[PDB]
C-alpha cells in the first residue's frame, strides 16, 4: 500500500511523515504483544508506590537504593503536570494518594485540567514500550556505573 | 552556559519568540507599501548594476536574500501561493504575518500555544464555510462583463492600470481563443500556451494580438522568399546535414578505385531525403536541429523557407495548433523512408515582420484549432518586463474565474463581514478558544486598513463606517445587501462594489486564509532555537 | 539528539540508547532518556552515603525485575479484531504532533495500511518496507491519501 | 553573534527617493541641451581603448558614459530606442523627458497622489497625437526637389550642412537603390545592402554612390585580367580543393602502385570540378572559402579569373547587385544563376593598396557608398550624419506626412491643450496643463544656442500662435527672429514627432511610479 502526504512545506511535510511512522510503529508493537495499558502517567507512579512498598521489607543498604529507584519514576507524571501548567506537587500527592487506595487507572486529564480515570479519556498504550524503555534504561546506568577513568588516543 | 557542550549557539523562552515574531514583521514591512490601486512600485539593484522594477510580492521575495528561517517560510510561502492560484501574493503574507503578532500578543499571556492554534483552526473553518454564502454565481451575471471586470480588477495597481479596457479585451480574447474541447466532461484553458514577446518601440498603446502564432526565429537564408500565400507546413525534429556513419562503424579501404563512390554518398543520402519532402508541395519546413548551407540551396531553389534551431514547445504547439505531426524520422511500419502528404499542416499566410530593428515570423489564421499570441511594446526593457509579469497575472485571473463559476466583491467587503461574523460567533465558544477566534477576527481586518493607509485617508473613520455597515447587514434582514459596500480609494467612501464592478474569484481569498493559517500555526510552536557553527 | 552534536562522552551514549528504542517501538524515545537520567541523577546521593556502585547496580537489577512483574499485571490483553482499540491507541500515539488536529483523518489511514499488509491469523511482526511513504509539496496536511496500487514520481 | 535577517542590503524609502530619481534626471538631460539646433557645438570623448569621439549626436554622448543611478540608466536605454525605432531625435526626447519630469515635484510637493499626475499624462498624450495629426501636412514622394528639401532641412544641423547639396543627393540615390519588392507585396528598405566604406585621404568632393559593388581584394594569379567589359559572374560558397571527409576514414595499402595512385586521383577530381564550371563558359568566379593552385591553373587556361574569401556579407550584396545566386555544388549549377546584369569589373591601387569595383549594373538593389576625407574622425562623422539622413528617407517614404518644425508644431500643441483644459473641472486640471507648458523648452532651448532674448521672443510667439491661422510660425535659429515656416521651408516627419512626444511621456509615467530602492542583494 502507499501513503500520499501532502502540505505547504517542506518542514511540515517532514514533521508529518515521522508522526505517520510513529502510529505505525505503535500498530506494529500491538501486533507483537497482545497487551494494553493505560497512558497518562499512571504506570510510572504505581510503579513508584509499589517500589517504595517493597523496599520497606528489604535490610541493609540495598533497601535504601530501591527507595531512590522509586524516587526515579515520579518525573514522568511531575514533567507532564508542569507542561500543562498544573502544580506538580499538589498533582503528583493526589496521584499517589488515589493509587495507594485501590483504582489503579487514574492520572492527569489536560482537558478537565486535574485528576481522574484514564480509560474513560480513552488514551491507551502498547506494554511493550513501557517494558522495553525501562530495561534499556536500567542497561544502560548499569554500563555507565562501570566507567572510572577517560583516556585521550589518537 | 556550561553543560550541553554544542560548540553552537541555544536559545531558550521567550526571547526567541519574540525575536521569531520580529522577523515575520520584517517581511511583511517589506511588502506593505506595494498593496492595493493606490501602492507603488520598487526597484531592486543587484551587485552588478542590474535593475528591476515591480511590485510582485513573489518576484520581490525571490529576489532578495534572507537568512532568518521563520522569513524564508514566509518567503515560501509567496512562492506557494504564486504557483497554486496566480494573484494575491502580496495580501497572503500580510495576514499570515497579522495572525503571528497576535497570537504572541496572547501567548505572552500565560495562554496556552495549543489552546490558540484549536481556535485557529476552528475559526479558518468557519470562515472558509461561511465564505460561500457571499458568492456570486457569473453565468446569472452577464459573462463577457463579469470577465472584463474581473481582468480589469487583476490589472489595477500595475504599470497597465489606466489602459485597463483595452488589456482586458485583449487579455480576454485571448483566452477564449484558447479553450479546447475535452472529453467535453468540462472545458479547459491551457494558459501560457500563449505567447508573450516583447519589443521596445512605440506606445505601449500599440501592443498587438496576433491571430495565429509568432516565432522569434528567422529564415535560414538571405535568398528565400519571406512571404507564402497559401502554406503548406512540415514540422520536422531531426537536423539536415550530410550524413555521418555512427561511433560502430568505420571506413577501411584496401582498393583505391571505391573510394570517390564512398565520398558522394554521404552527400547524397540526405539530398534523397529533402526531395521527399519537397515533392508532396510543402512550403515551410521548421526544425528543432541545424541545417548545413550545402542543404539551405535546395530549398532556395525550390521556393521554400526553411527555419532551423526551433525551439521544442513552439514546434508542439505549431504542430498541434495547423494539424501537422511532427516527425523525428521518416521510417514507416516497413523498412523504407517516406514522407506522405496527409502529415502536413495548413496555415493561411507566413509572413516574417521587422519590429524595431529586429525581425520575426507570423504564422496566421492556422486552419486546425485557433491560436493566439500577444506583442508588447514600451519605452525601455524594464518597462516591458514589468508589462509581462502584469499580463501573466490577468491571464490567471481570467482562467480561474473561468474554471470556477462563482466571483468575490473586493476592496475589503469580505474581510469586514469576516471579521464581524467570528467576532458574533466567538460567544457561544465559552472557553479559552474565544480568545483565539477573536484575535483571528481582529487580524483579517489589516487589508483595509493597509488600503487606506496607503491611499493617505482617515483608516479609523472607514473601517469603522465599514463595520457599521457590515453589522447593520448581518442583522435586520431587510438590509442583507450591504454585504457588498467594499471601499472607494479615489474619494474615500464606501460604495456597492459588486455593482461597481470589482470582482475576484473566491479560490484566491480560501486558499490565502488556508495557508496563511498552515504557516501561523506552524511557526507558532517552536519554544528553542540551537545553531550549529559552521565547519 | 541526533541533530545536536553532543560532546561529553557520557552524552554520547545517551543518543545511541534512544536509537534502540526507536528499533524496538518506534514510541517513547524521549522517555527512556528522561528515566536513564533521573537514575543516574539519584546515584549521585548513594555515592556520597558511602554506597559501592556495584551494590547500587544489583539494587537496580532487582527493582527492575519487580517493575517488570507489576507492569505486566497491570495489562489487559486485546484481540486484532476490535478496531477501536487500535483507533483510541494509534490516536493517542499521534496527539502529541503538529498533525494532532489532522488526527481525525490520519488515524484510521494508519491502521488501515497495517491491515492490508499482515495476515491477522498467523501475523507474528509486521515488515514496514512494504509500505511506501511518498512526500510531495503543495497543498496542505488534510489532503494526505491512501493508495491501494502503485504510485510513481516518473 | 551577528544577528541580520538579509545580508547587508541597503534600503531607501520616502520622498527622497522621488527628489534623488528626478534630479538624476534633470542632470541627465543638463549634459546635452547645448546640442539641439543649427548653432550646436561638438564635444570629444576619450573611450577606454585610446580612440577619440568628435561627435554632436544625442546618442553617441550617452552611449561613451558610465553612470550608477538607475535613473540615468533608465534615461539612457531610452535614448537607445528613439535612436532605434526612428533614427533622428535622440537629443529632443532627452530634454522633453526632463521637463516633463521637472514639472511633477511642484504638484508632488503638495500632496497630490502619483496616480493623479499619471492619469492626466496618460490623458494629455492621447490629445498630443490627434492635434500632431490635425495639422498634418501630405507630400508626393514622386517630386525629388521635396524630398531633397526634407533630407536637407533633416542634415543643416550637423557637421556636413557645408556640403549639403552633395550628401542630400547622396542619401536619396541609395534608398532608390534599394526600395525592393518581392514574392508577395512585402515591400523593404532594408539597410544592410546600402555598406558605408572609408578610404582616408583625397577630399571629401570624391565620395560617391556606385552602381555596383567595391571590395578589398586582388586576382588570385598576376595573369588573370584585371579589366573585364562585359562579364558573367557565378558564386560559390564551396572550397575548390580536395579535403577530408568526417566518417573515420582509413586507407590501408600493400601494394606498389597504390601510394602514386591516390595521389593522383585527387588531382583528378580537382580537374572535373573545374570542368563542371568551364561548361557554363564565365568570366569571374567569387568564392567564400580557399582555391587551390592547380584549379587557378585550370581557370586561367579556360580565362577566367579568381577571386578568394570574400565575407558572407559581401557575397550577398554582389549576388543582390549582379543578378546571380549562390550555388555549393558545382554539379548543380544552371544558367539562370550566372548573373549578367554586371557592366564593369575592374581592380585599381588606391594608395598601396588593391580594390575590385563591380560597376555599371542595369537594376542593382544593392550600392555602396564611397567616402574620401582628412582622416578617420572626420570620416566616422560623415559616417553617422549620412546614417541619420537615410532613415529620415526611409520614414518619409513609409509615411508620407510633414509637420512644421523650429518649434511650431511644439507651440501649436499647447496652445491647443491650453485651450481645450478650460473644460475640464478637478484637480486633474492643473497636471494637465503642466505638460502643455512642458512643451515649450524646445523653442526656448534653440532661442538660447542662437544668442536672442528667450524672454521677449517666446511671449512674441505666444502671442503669434493666439490668431486664428499661425499654426506655422516659428523661430529662425540662425538669426533669432519669428519666421513662417512655409517660407524659411523647415518640415520634418511625422513618425519622428510622435515617437519623441511617446517615448517622454511614457519615460515620465514610469519614472513616476518608484517608491524605495533596494541595493546588494546578491542576484
Ligand atoms: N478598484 C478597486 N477598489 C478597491 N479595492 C481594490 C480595487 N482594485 C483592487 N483592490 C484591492 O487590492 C487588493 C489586491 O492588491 P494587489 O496589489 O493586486 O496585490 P495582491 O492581489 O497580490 O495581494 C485586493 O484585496 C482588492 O480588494
Ligand atoms: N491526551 C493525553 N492526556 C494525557 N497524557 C497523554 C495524552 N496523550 C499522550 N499522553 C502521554 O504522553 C506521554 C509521552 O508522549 P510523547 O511526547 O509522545 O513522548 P514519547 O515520544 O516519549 O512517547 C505518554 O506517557 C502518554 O501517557
Ligand atoms: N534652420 C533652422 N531653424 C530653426 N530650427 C531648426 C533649423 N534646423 C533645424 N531646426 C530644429 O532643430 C531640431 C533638431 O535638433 P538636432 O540638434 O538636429 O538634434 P535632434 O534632431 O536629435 O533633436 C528640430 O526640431 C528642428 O525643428
Ligand atoms: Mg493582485
Ligand atoms: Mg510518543
Ligand atoms: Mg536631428
Amino acid at each position: 500500500v502507499t501513503i500520499v502526504v501532502r502540505g505547504s512545506n517542506k518542514l511540515v511535510i517532514e514533521e508529518a511523515e515521522r508522526s505517520i511512522h510513529d502510529a505505525l510503529c505503535v500498530i506494529r508493537c500491538l501486533v507483537k504483544k497482545r497487551a494494553l495499558i493505560a497512558g497518562g502517567g499512571a504506570p510510572e507512579i504505581e510503579l513508584a508506590l509499589r517500589l517504595t512498598e517493597y523496599s520497606r521489607t528489604l535490610s541493609g543498604m540495598e533497601s535504601y537504593c530501591v527507595r531512590a529507584f522509586a524516587d526515579a519514576m515520579e518525573v514522568i507524571p511531575s514533567t507532564l503536570a508542569e507542561n500543562a501548567g498544573l502544580n506538580p506537587i499538589s498533582t503528583v500527592t493526589e496521584l499517589r494518594n488515589r493509587h495507594a487506595q485501590g483504582e489503579k487507572t487514574a492520572g492527569i486529564n489536560v482537558r478537565k485540567g486535574g485528576i481522574s480515570n484514564i480509560l474513560e479519556e480513552l488514551v491507551v498504550q502498547p506494554l511493550l514500550v513501557s517494558v522495553s524503555a525501562l530495561t534499556l534504561a536500567t542497561e544502560t546506568v548499569r554500563s555507565i556505573l562501570k566507567i572510572d577513568d577517560v583516556v585521550n588516543t589518537r | 552556559e556550561g553543560p550541553l557542550s554544542v560548540f553552537g549557539d541555544r536559545s531558550t523562552g521567550e526571547t526567541i519568540r519574540s525575536q521569531n515574531v520580529m522577523a515575520a514583521a520584517s517581511i511583511a514591512n517589506i511588502v506593505k507599501s506595494s498593496l492595493g490601486p493606490v501602492g507603488l512600485d520598487k526597484m531592486l539593484v543587484d551587485d552588478i548594476g542590474d535593475v528591476t522594477i515591480t511590485n510582485d510580492g513573489a518576484t520581490i521575495l525571490k529576489l532578495l536574500e534572507v537568512e532568518h528561517p521563520a522569513a524564508k517560510v514566509l518567503c515560501e510561502l509567496a512562492d506557494l501561493q504564486d504557483k497554486e492560484v496566480g494573484d494575491g501574493t502580496t495580501s497572503v503574507v500580510i495576514i499570515a504575518a497579522e495572525l503571528l503578532k497576535n497570537a504572541d500578543e496572547l501567548v505572552k499571556q500565560k495562554i496556552h500555544p495549543t489552546s490558540v492554534i484549536s481556535g485557529y483552526r476552528l475559526a479558518c473553518k468557519e470562515a472558509v464555510r461561511y465564505i460561500n454564502e457571499n458568492l456570486i454565481v457569473n453565468t446569472d451575471e452577464l459573462g463577457r462583463d463579469c470577465l472584463i471586470n474581473a481582468a480589469k480588477t487583476s490589472m489595477s495597481s500595475k504599470i497597465i492600470g489606466i489602459n485597463g479596457d483595452f488589456f482586458a479585451n485583449m487579455v480576454v480574447d485571448a483566452v477564449l481563443a484558447i479553450k479546447y474541447t475535452d472529453i467535453r466532461g468540462q472545458p479547459r484553458y491551457p494558459v501560457n500556451s500563449v505567447n508573450i514577446l516583447k519589443a521596445h518601440g512605440r506606445s505601449q498603446m500599440e501592443s498587438m494580438l496576433i491571430s495565429g502564432y509568432a516565432l522569434n526565429c528567422v529564415v535560414g537564408s538571405q535568398g528565400m522568399p519571406k512571404r507564402i500565400v497559401n502554406a503548406k507546413i512540415a514540422c520536422l525534429d531531426f537536423s539536415l546535414q550530410k550524413t555521418k556513419m555512427k561511433l560502430g562503424v568505420q571506413v577501411v579501404i584496401t582498393d583505391p578505385e571505391k573510394l570517390d563512390q564512398i565520398r558522394q554518398r554521404e552527400s547524397d543520402i540526405t539530398k534523397e531525403r529533402i526531395q521527399k519532402i519537397l515533392a508532396t508541395g510543402a512550403n515551410v519546413i521548421l526544425t528543432t536541429g541545424g541545417i548545413d548551407d550545402m542543404c539551405l540551396k535546395y530549398f532556395v531553389e525550390a521556393g521554400a523557407m526553411a527555419v532551423r534551431r526551433v525551439l521544442k514547445r513552439d514546434l508542439k504547439r505549431i504542430a498541434k495548433a495547423s494539424g501537422a505531426t511532427i516527425l523525428s524520422t521518416l521510417a514507416n511500419l516497413e523498412g523504407e523512408e517516406t514522407f506522405e502528404a496527409a502529415m502536413l499542416g495548413q496555415a493561411e499566410e507566413v509572413v516574417q515582420e521587422r519590429i524595431c530593428d529586429d525581425e520575426l515570423i507570423l504564422i496566421k489564421n492556422t486552419k486546425a484549432r485557433t491560436s493566439a499570441s500577444i506583442i508588447l511594446r514600451g519605452a525601455n526593457d524594464f518597462m516591458c518586463d514589468e508589462m509581462e509579469r502584469s499580463l501573466h497575472d490577468a491571464l490567471c485571473v481570467v482562467k480561474r474565474v473561468l474554471e470556477s463559476k462563482s466571483v468575490v466583491p473586493g476592496g475589503g467587503a469580505v474581510e469586514a463581514a469576516l471579521s464581524i461574523y467570528l467576532e458574533n460567533y466567538a460567544t457561544s465558544m465559552g472557553s479559552r478558544e474565544q480568545l483565539a477566534i477573536a484575535e483571528f477576527a481582529r487580524s483579517l481586518l489589516v487589508i483595509p486598513n493597509t488600503l487606506a493607509v496607503n491611499a493617505a485617508q482617515d483608516s479609523t473613520d472607514l473601517v469603522a463606517k465599514l463595520r457599521a455597515f457590515h453589522n447593520e447587514a448581518q442583522v435586520n434582514p431587510e438590509r442583507k445587501n450591504l454585504k457588498w459596500i467594499g471601499l472607494d480609494l479615489s474619494n474615500g467612501k464606501p460604495r456597492d462594489n459588486k455593482q461597481a464592478g470589482v470582482f475576484e474569484p473566491t479560490i484566491v481569498k480560501v486558499k490565502s486564509l488556508k495557508f496563511a493559517t498552515e504557516a501561523a500555526i506552524t511557526i507558532l510552536r517552536i519554544d528553542d532555537l540551537i545553531k550549529l557553527h559552521p565547519e | 539528539l541526533k541533530q545536536m552534536q553532543v560532546l561529553h562522552p557520557a552524552a554520547r551514549m545517551l543518543v545511541e540508547l534512544s536509537k534502540a528504542q526507536d528499533i524496538e517501538a518506534g514510541d517513547g524515545t524521549t522517555s527512556v532518556v528522561i528515566i536513564a537520567g533521573s537514575l543516574l541523577d539519584s546515584c549521585t546521593k548513594l555515592l556520597q552515603k558511602g554506597i559501592h556502585p556495584t551494590i547500587i547496580s544489583e539494587s537496580f537489577q532487582k527493582a527492575l525485575e519487580k517493575g517488570i512483574e507489576i507492569l505486566t499485571d497491570m495489562s489487559r490483553p486485546v484481540e486484532l479484531s476490535d478496531r477501536e482499540t487500535l483507533l483510541n491507541s494509534a490516536t493517542t500515539s499521534l496527539n502529541s504532533k503538529v498533525v494532532s488536529q489532522y488526527s481525525s483523518l490520519l488515524s484510521p489511514m494508519s491502521v488501515n495500511a497495517v491491515m492490508k499488509v499482515i495476515d491477522p491469523a498467523t501475523a507474528t511482526s509486521v515488515d514496514l518496507r512494504d509500505i511506501k511513504i511518498v512526500k510531495k509539496l503543495g497543498g496542505t496536511i488534510d489532503d494526505c491519501e491512501l493508495v491501494e496500487g502503485l504510485v510513481l514520481t516518473q | 553573534p551577528v544577528l541580520v535577517l538579509s545580508q547587508n542590503t541597503k534600503r531607501e524609502s520616502g520622498r527622497k527617493v522621488q527628489s534623488g530619481n528626478i534630479n538624476a534626471a534633470k542632470t541627465i538631460a543638463d549634459i546635452i541641451r547645448t546640442c539641439l539646433g543649427p548653432k550646436s557645438m561638438m564635444k570629444m570623448l576619450l573611450d577606454p581603448m585610446g580612440g577619440i569621439v568628435m561627435t554632436n549626436d544625442g546618442n553617441a554622448i550617452l552611449r561613451e558614459i558610465q553612470v550608477q543611478h538607475p535613473a540615468a540608466k533608465s534615461m539612457i536605454e531610452i535614448s537607445r530606442t528613439q535612436d532605434e525605432e526612428v533614427g533622428d531625435g535622440t537629443t529632443s526626447v532627452i530634454i522633453l523627458a526632463g521637463e516633463m519630469l521637472s514639472v511633477a515635484e511642484h504638484f508632488l510637493e503638495q500632496q497630490m497622489h502619483p496616480t493623479v499626475v499619471i492619469s492626466a499624462y496618460r490623458k494629455a498624450l492621447d490629445d498630443m497625437i490627434s492635434t500632431l495629426k490635425k495639422i498634418s501636412i501630405p507630400v508626393d514622394i514622386s517630386d525629388s526637389d521635396m524630398m531633397l528639401n526634407i533630407i536637407n532641412s533633416s542634415i543643416t544641423t550637423k557637421a556636413i550642412s557645408r556640403w549639403s547639396s552633395l550628401a542630400c543627393n547622396i542619401a536619396l540615390d541609395a534608398v532608390k537603390m534599394v526600395q525592393f519588392e518581392e514574392n508577395g507585396r512585402k515591400e523593404i528598405d532594408i539597410k544592410k545592402y546600402a555598406r558605408v566604406e572609408k578610404i582616408p585621404g583625397g577630399i571629401i568632393e570624391d565620395s560617391c554612390v556606385l552602381r555596383g559593388v567595391m571590395i578589398n581584394k586582388d586576382v588570385t594569379h598576376p595573369r588573370m585580367r584585371r579589366y573585364i567589359k562585359n562579364p558573367r559572374i557565378v558564386l560559390l560558397d564551396s572550397s575548390l580543393e580536395y579535403k577530408k571527409g568526417e566518417s573515420q576514414t582509413d586507407i590501408e595499402i600493400t601494394r606498389e602502385e597504390d601510394f602514386t595512385r591516390i595521389l593522383q586521383m585527387e588531382e583528378e577530381y580537382i580537374q572535373q570540378l573545374c570542368e563542371d564550371i568551364i561548361q557554363l563558359k564565365p568570366d569571374v568566379v567569387i568564392t567564400e572559402k580557399g582555391i587551390s593552385d592547380l584549379a587557378q591553373h585550370y581557370l586561367m587556361r579556360a580565362n577566367i579569373t579568381a577571386i578568394r574569401r570574400v565575407r558572407k556579407t559581401d557575397n550577398n550584396r554582389i549576388a543582390r547587385a549582379c543578378g546571380a545566386r549562390i550555388v555549393s555544388r558545382p554539379e548543380e549549377l544552371r544558367e539562370d544563376d550566372v548573373g549578367t546584369g554586371a557592366g564593369l569589373l575592374e581592380i585599381k591601387k588606391i594608395g598601396d593598396e588593391y580594390f575590385t569595383f563591380i560597376t555599371d549594373c542595369k537594376d542593382p538593389k544593392a550600392c555602396t557608398i564611397l567616402l574620401r576625407g582628412a582622416s578617420k574622425e572626420i570620416l566616422s562623422e560623415v559616417e553617422r550624419n549620412l546614417q541619420d539622413a537615410m532613415q529620415v528617407c526611409r520614414n518619409v517614404l513609409l509615411d508620407p506626412q510633414l509637420v512644421p518644425g523650429g518649434g511650431a508644431s511644439e507651440m501649436a500643441v499647447a496652445h491647443a491643450l491650453t485651450e481645450k483644459s478650460k473644460a475640464m473641472t478637478g484637480v486633474e486640471q492643473w497636471p494637465y496643463r503642466a505638460v502643455a507648458q512642458a512643451l515649450e523648452v524646445i523653442p526656448r532651448t534653440l532661442i538660447q544656442n542662437c544668442g536672442a532674448s528667450t524672454i521677449r521672443l517666446l511671449t512674441s510667439l505666444r502671442a503669434k500662435h493666439t490668431q486664428e491661422n499661425c499654426e506655422t510660425w516659428g523661430v529662425n535659429g540662425e538669426t533669432g527672429t519669428l519666421v513662417d515656416m512655409k517660407e524659411l521651408g523647415i518640415w520634418e516627419p511625422l513618425a519622428v514627432k510622435l515617437q519623441t512626444y511617446k517615448t517622454a511621456v511614457e519615460t515620465a509615467v514610469l519614472l513616476l511610479r518608484i517608491d524605495d530602492i533596494v541595493s546588494g542583494h546578491k542576484k
